[PDB]
């Protein structure tokens, strides 16, 4: 089961 | 007894030619278990392993849905590396990621990892200690102090070592049958004649799994690295490997080699020669 | 910055003339991901190959198998055909079923 995104975090 | 999950983000732009195709796959050990590409007719989390089928459908929605996410996410991500490297809107490039947890032959933690790159080159790595950050260089370096901000280092921590981990024994379990199987390589050795003085000594490993496994060439018991061949373990295609090492011999003296196989499956490494 | 395809041509079974088989191509090390390669019989490419999903090794090369059904003879010649950013033409290996 993959990671959820935090809010929705960008490089 | 140690096994492993891992999950491979590939974001590729292509400038003229649409927005950046998002890919990812998830694997336990050598076994590739789900997959998701942007570029489908109909983007969805698509199974790649049998014993993966039984999850139900939340469990394929909530998947396709963080890989939605990601997609635009990464999109995202590329502008601001191009940017980063005041790049030219011209060029096409890629940001690699993989993350996931290792597990020791009892079942805890062995660590976790979280790797970014750019265009191949290592960009940003989250540290063993799932705390800190490792920036390859200046550009990286505003991603860190980004991800800082948004305390992702503790998110990853928190997944890394919960539902990382959960997720991962639970696929074991439900596919015992094959993830936990180690099938051991069949071994022989096959002589090709180059001339009248040398031939060469192939020794072969088929059929083995996992991939990890270790083939050397001993002449008089001496490891001759310098001068074997060792070529790329490859996919049969039927979730086995195949690999082979050769070294060129002086005719006559083929019983003074030795081939020796190091696999999880062997209950005991090996050791053999050519057999006329 | 980039990185040219290392390849190889093999079959799945070990090659007996006349039973069927699965014709194999590894394209690997690689790197950008875009990639062309073509299975040939007898120069002519095969039709439903199929592919495995795009992944790649801890140095961030990418890999890649190529892989369709097929029936080893004595006469008939197969290869594998790989086109690269790095390559200044596409590179033919023969299939050696001793490799």
């Amino acid at each position: 089961r993959p990671q959820v995104p935090l809010r929705p975090m960008t490089y | 007894g140690s096994h492993s999950m891992r999950y491979f983000y590939t974001a590729m732009s292509r400038p003229g030619r649409g927005e950046p195709r998002f890919i990812a796959v998830g694997y336990v050990d050598d076994t590739q278990f789900v997959r998701f590409d942007s570029d489908a007719a109909s983007p969805r989390t698509e199974p790649r392993a049998p014993w993966i089928e039984q999850e139900g459908p939340e469990y394929w929605d909530r998947n396709t849905q963080i890989f939605k996410t990601n997609t635009q996410t990464y999109r995202e991500s590329l502008r601001n590396l191009r940017g980063y490297y005041n790049q030219s809107e011209a060029g096409s490039h890629i940001i690699q990621r993989m993350y996931g947890c290792d597990l020791g032959p009892d079942g805890r933690l062995l660590r976790g990892h979280d790797q970014s790159a750019y265009d191949g080159k290592d960009y940003i790595a989250l540290n063993e200690d799932l705390s800190s950050w490792t920036a390859a260089d200046t550009a990286a370096q505003i991603t860190q102090r980004k991800w800082e901000a948004a305390r992702v280092a503790e998110q990853l921590r928190a997944y890394l070592e919960g539902l990382c981990v959960e997720w991962l024994r639970r696929y074991l379990e439900n596919g015992k049958e094959t993830l936990q199987r180690a099938d051991p390589p069949k071994t022989h050795v096959t002589h090709h004649p180059v001339s009248d003085h040398e031939a060469t000594l192939r020794c072969w490993a088929l059929g083995f799994y996992p991939a990890e496994i270790t083939l050397t060439w001993q002449r008089d018991g001496e490891d001759q690295t310098q001068d074997t061949e060792l070529v790329e373990t490859r996919p049969a295609g039927d979730r086995t490997f195949q690999k082979w090492a050769a070294v060129v011999v002086p005719s006559g003296e083929e019983q003074r080699y030795t081939c020796h196989v190091q696999h999880e499956g062997l209950p005991k490494p090996l050791t053999l020669r050519w057999e006329p | 910055i980039q990185r040219t395809p290392k390849i190889q041509v093999y079959s799945r079974h070990p090659a007996e003339n006349g039973k069927s088989n699965f014709l194999n191509c590894y394209v690997s090390g690689f790197h950008p991901s875009d990639i062309e390669v073509d299975l040939l019989k007898n120069g002519e490419r095969i039709e439903k190959v199929e592919h495995s999903d795009l992944s790649f090794s801890k140095d961030w090369s990418f890999y890649l198998l190529y892989y369709t059904e097929f029936t080893p003879t004595e006469k008939d010649e197969y290869a594998c055909r790989v086109n690269h950013v790095t390559l200044s033409q596409p590179k033919i290996v023969k299939w050696d079923r001793d490799m």
